[PDB]
């Protein structure tokens, strides 16, 4: 009826704590958005199931 | 001339709430109808501003200028004429003066030694109907310079006319990458002592190549029934996301980390939010200070030993010497000109003073200066394939000088020798001492020469009249291994005092990090000084000072949700720190660092925890109902009187 | 059925120190993988 | 690709131009890694 | 086109003028004339011992050798302070351990090649993000509109068709930007529709 709800930090994942790593990742745009987002609604529908 | 009027004359320094001030256009684009997100020196929203105030007699206090300014003022007729900027304002250092006089602006940047007390003033109606600026007892001298601007008047009185509203100047200076940009902006206004409520931006207006270091300023009073106030506010690197309307004008903005609302605005990058709960950028705890633990060895290591020898080794027999047990310093290398060639792999040589090693070799020898090419690593020729080979994956230094200086001699210096042949390509750092005969011809041969039977050394005979490409170098390779390792060589950096159970910047032997430490009960043997995680990550480390083992943790971290009415219903919201017993966020006081800048929620007593986290500036009530936002873990959240 | 992190709050004295050894879900955790709860918990779906 | 996978040890070890040839890398690896397993759990949450 | 240009002017050792590159680090660099990380412009040089270097040695060239804090990018110093290379503070023309900040060039024609003087320019232009004052040898055509065309503004190339524009560019403004980065619309450089 369902899976485990995850939420993946995508800048903490690829730059843990790096500030240099932080503003080579930000030259990628949205992914880490897109990621978010689609994790987020993975999330939302266990609920909804 | 200067002159010393009176004092400070008493406190003026006052505070009020820069409400939407200090916007600006980013850059020299236009843009229209977009939510635009741009990172920049601003003015945060809601700031504690700075206020100063004429009412007699006065004086101008100076003020920090760090990370760069916004300055307004609340005006008539014409007080403030300009500002002093610089780091000492007492010739020792240039600094720069911008002005507007009678005439026209200036702005200067010289080794003003500027006055005490500096001031402006003008004389009223002297019998040609003007009133007429004689006083500019700003600067006694202006000693050297390196830029000069004037122009014309900067006074542009507004619509309306003759005082019939007060007039707002703002600006914002920043002094950048040696550039000091301006911005400006004039609006009309009514408010009778206040800074005005109501959004506005500013234009860029000047890009002036100035190049001296700024860290505080003054303001320019001029003097003679009027009365006027300026507004000092700093500005902080900050996100911000603007609202470029039709039109092209910045309409509204949003103060990215102003306040959890405003933080999920600009997120979904919109000025209105939905009904729900939206996770955000995620909290954690900063580090309170740093650590440093190297070994307390003190003894320099023994580099003269090496680089000064008297006599270098020959490249098919070059000499490796061992440091170790000891502090060295790169930079008293690096830095030396003497120095022809000196380049590294897997490091980079301003990075050798921060940094611990395994164990050091220097490699020492003599080749020809075309074939220090040789010496690099995947290389080949008669240096690399035969007598001296450097490992694909080499990670160190070689550095390179000439010594025909030293040891090139007119009769010919034979001390230095290479071998010509050998069966097949010598491994990495092989040393090959044996004299045997090779083989070029088809036979077989003995003895102490054949024909196509060599002797398989070949010497040089060095002598200064050869050219360069020709000339002796001396070389040597530095041939450390990195971080794996319980090291014993290290920069001249000093430790410090450890501490335990709080967020710390670390760094042991150069394997630097973020983390809380905690004392471990893992048996590390003698050889072992670092424990990994599953992610490849170190999670414990042996101390090199006292020989304990420590366990490393990520100080405290979690997602953030933001819990919202829909924004048109209200715009009070609350956060859960998801993943948190919050016992902590009495820790997450603003005396250090949090990476979410707002902390105002922390304050009590709406605090509730939950099996998702604990949630913060919404009240736990007995009573349920429907589900109408979901927290989690059979928790939900709603807006009700 | 042996659910492997429930999610419900790892209050870092049970992921720290001994237990940290024997534990991947508190090395997940330190990269940044969070496992959130359900909205039901397993009283409401033992009570529905 | 890059000369270590530890993100610390490419910093204490290069400089500031240097360091971003290896740390694009990692942060390219990291982000492939991150997209297959949202592709993944995106294909099993379509299932479940 | 440039936005504005200016072309910094000074004399190195030959050897030094690696240290010139953004990037890079010595007592030039991180003393004296430090270049920004993401620089945009061309780095320049030359000998000129056959100008400028003088049998008793030219003295007139001067490099700091001391300071408290490595200096930012495109910044300038020009004190004389004492630096305390000591542990003690001083003052006065000199003291043990306490230098004047600066060192000379002695530059004589006997010198090698890298001890020898360097005349170097460094232009230091930003390109295309602002209305430009400075530029190429280009003769500009006649402007043609509802037609598709090469165009190239100010050095912003591409193709499309022109229409006469209502949107209101303020005078520090040279392009609009769509949603996507692209170019949308352009102030022309001859006459200002
Ligand atoms: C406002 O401040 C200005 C900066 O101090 C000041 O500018 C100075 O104006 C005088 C008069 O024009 C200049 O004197 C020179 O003027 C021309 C230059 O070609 C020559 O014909 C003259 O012989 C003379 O050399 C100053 O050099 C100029 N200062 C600077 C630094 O440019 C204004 O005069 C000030 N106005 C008032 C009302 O005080
Ligand atoms: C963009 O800037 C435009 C110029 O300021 C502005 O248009 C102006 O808007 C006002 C209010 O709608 C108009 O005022 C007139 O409106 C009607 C007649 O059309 C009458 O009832 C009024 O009495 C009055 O005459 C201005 O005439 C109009 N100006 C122009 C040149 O059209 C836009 O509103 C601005 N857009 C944004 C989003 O700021
Ligand atoms: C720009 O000007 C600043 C003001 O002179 C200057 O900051 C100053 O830097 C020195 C060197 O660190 C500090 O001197 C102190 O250094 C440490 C503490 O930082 C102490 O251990 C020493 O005993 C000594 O007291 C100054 O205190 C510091 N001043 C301020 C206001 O921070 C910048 O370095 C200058 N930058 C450039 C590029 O010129
Ligand atoms: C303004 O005030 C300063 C003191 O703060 C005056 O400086 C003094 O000047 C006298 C001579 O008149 C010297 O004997 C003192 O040694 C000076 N003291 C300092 C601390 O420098 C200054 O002269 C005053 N300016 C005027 C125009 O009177
Ligand atoms: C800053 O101003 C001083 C004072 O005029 C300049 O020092 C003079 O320099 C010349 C040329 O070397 C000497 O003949 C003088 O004897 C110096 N005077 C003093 C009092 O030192 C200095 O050169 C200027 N510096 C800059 C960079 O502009
Ligand atoms: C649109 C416009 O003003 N074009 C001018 C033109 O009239 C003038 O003859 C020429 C001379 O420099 O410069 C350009
Ligand atoms: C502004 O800061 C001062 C102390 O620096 C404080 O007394 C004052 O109450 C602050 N004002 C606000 C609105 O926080
Ligand atoms: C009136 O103007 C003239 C010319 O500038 C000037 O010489 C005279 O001093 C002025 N009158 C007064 C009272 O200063
Ligand atoms: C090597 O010799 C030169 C000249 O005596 C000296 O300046 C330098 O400091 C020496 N370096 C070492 C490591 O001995
Ligand atoms: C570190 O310094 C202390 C105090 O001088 C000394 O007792 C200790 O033996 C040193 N550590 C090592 C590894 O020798
Ligand atoms: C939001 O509230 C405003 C009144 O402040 C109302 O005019 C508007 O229609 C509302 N919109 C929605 C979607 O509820
Ligand atoms: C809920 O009811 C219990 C008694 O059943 C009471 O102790 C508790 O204080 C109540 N909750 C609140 C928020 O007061």
């Amino acid at each position: 009826v369902s899976m485990t709800k995850t939420s993946v930090d995508c800048t903490m994942y690829i730059c843990g704590d790096s500030t240099e790593c932080s503003n080579l990742l930000l030259q990628y745009g949205s992914f880490c958005t897109q990621l978010n987002r689609a994790l987020t609604g993975i999330a939302v529908e266990q609920d909804k199931n | 001339q200067c002159v010393n009027f009176t004092t400070r004359t008493q406190l003026p320094p006052a505070y009020t709430n820069s409400f939407t001030r200090g916007v600006y256009y980013p850059d020299k684009v236009f843009r229209s109808s977009v939510l635009h997100s741009t990172q920049d020196l601003f003015l945060p929203f809601f700031s504690n501003v700075t206020w100063f105030h004429a009412i007699k007699r006065f004086a101008n206090p100076v003020l920090p200028f760090n990370d760069g300014v916004y300055f307004a003022s609340t005006e008539k007729s014409n007080i403030i004429r300009g500002w002093i900027f610089g780091t000492t304002l007492d010739s020792k250092t240039q600094s720069l003066l911008i002005v507007n006089n009678a005439t026209n602006v200036v702005i200067k940047v010289c080794e003003f030694q500027f006055c005490n007390d500096p001031f402006l003033g003008v004389y009223y109606h002297k019998n040609n109907k003007s009133w007429m600026e004689s006083e500019f007892r700003v600067y006694s001298s202006a000693n050297n310079c390196t830029f000069e601007y004037v122009s014309q008047p900067f006074l542009m009185d507004l619509e309306g006319k003759q005082g019939n509203f007060k007039n707002l100047r703002e600006f914002v200076f920043k002094n950048i990458d040696g550039y000091f940009k301006i911005y400006s902006k004039h609006t009309p206004i009514n408010l009778v002592r206040g800074l005005p409520q109501g959004f506005s931006a500013l234009e860029p207006l000047v890009d002036l190549p100035i190049g001296i270091n700024i860290t505080r300023f003054q303001t320019l009073h001029r003097s003679y029934a009027g009365a006027a106030a300026y507004y000092v506010g700093y500005l902080q690197p900050r996100t911000f996301l603007l609202k470029y309307n039709e039109n092209g004008t910045i309409t509204d903005a949003v103060d990215c980390a102003l306040d959890p609302l405003s933080e999920t605005k600009c997120t979904l990058k919109s000025f209105t939010v939905e009904k729900g709960i939206y996770q955000t950028s995620n909290f954690r705890v900063q580090p309170t200070e740093s650590i440093v633990r190297f070994p307390n060895i003190t003894n320099l290591c023994p580099f003269g030993e090496v680089f000064n020898a008297t006599r270098f080794a020959s490249v098919y027999a070059w000499n490796r010497k061992r440091i170790s047990n000891c502090v060295a310093d790169y930079s008293v290398l690096y830095n030396s000109a003497s120095f022809s060639t000196f380049k590294c792999y897997g490091v980079s040589p301003t990075k050798l003073n921060d940094l611990c090693f395994t164990n050091v070799y220097a490699d020492s020898f003599v080749i020809r200066g075309d074939e220090v090419r040789q010496i690099a690593p995947g290389q080949t020729g008669n240096i690399a394939d035969y007598n001296y080979k450097l490992p694909d994956d080499f990670t160190g230094c070689v550095i390179a000088w000439n010594s025909n200086n030293l040891d090139s001699k007119v009769g010919g210096n034979y001390n230095y020798l290479y071998r010509l042949f050998r069966k097949s390509n010598l491994k990495p750092f092989e040393r090959d001492i044996s004299t045997e005969i090779y083989q070029a011809g088809s036979t077989p041969c003995n003895g102490v020469k054949g024909f196509n039977c060599y002797f398989p050394l070949q010497s040089y005979g060095f002598q200064p009249t050869y050219g360069v490409g020709y000339q002796p170098y001396r070389v040597v390779v530095l041939s450390f291994e990195l971080l794996h390792a319980p090291a014993t060589v290290c920069g001249p950096k000093k430790s410090t005092n450890l501490v335990k159970n709080k967020c710390v910047n670390f760094n042991f032997n150069g394997l630097t990090g973020t983390g809380v430490l905690t004392e471990s009960n893992k048996k590390f043997l003698p050889f072992q000084q670092f424990g990994r995680d599953i992610a490849d990550t170190t999670d414990a480390v042996r101390d090199p000072q006292t020989l304990e083992i420590l366990d490393i943790t990520p100080c405290s971290f979690g997602g953030v949700s933001v819990i919202t009415p829909g924004t048109n219903t209200s715009n009070q919201v609350a956060v859960l720190y998801q993943g948190v017993n919050c016992t902590e966020v009495p820790v997450a006081i603003h005396a250090d660092q949090l990476t979410p800048t707002w902390r105002v929620y922390s304050t009590g007593s709406n605090v509730f925890q939950t099996r998702a986290g604990c949630l913060i500036g919404a009240e736990h009530v007995n009573n349920s109902y429907e589900c109408d936002i979901p927290i989690g873990a059979g928790i939900c959240a709603s807006y009700q009187t | 059925v042996t659910l492997a992190d429930a999610g419900f709050i790892k209050q870092y004295g049970d992921c720290l120190g001994d237990i940290a050894a024997r534990d991947l879900i508190c090395a997940q955790k330190f990269n940044g993988l969070t496992v959130l709860p359900p909205l039901l918990t397993d009283e409401m779906i033992a009570q529905y | 690709g890059a000369i270590s996978s530890v993100l610390n040890d490419i910093l204490s070890r290069l400089d500031k131009v240097e360091a971003e040839v290896q740390i694009d890398r990692l942060i390219t690896g990291r982000l492939q890694s991150l997209q297959t397993y949202v592709t993944q759990q995106l294909i099993r949450a379509a299932e479940i």
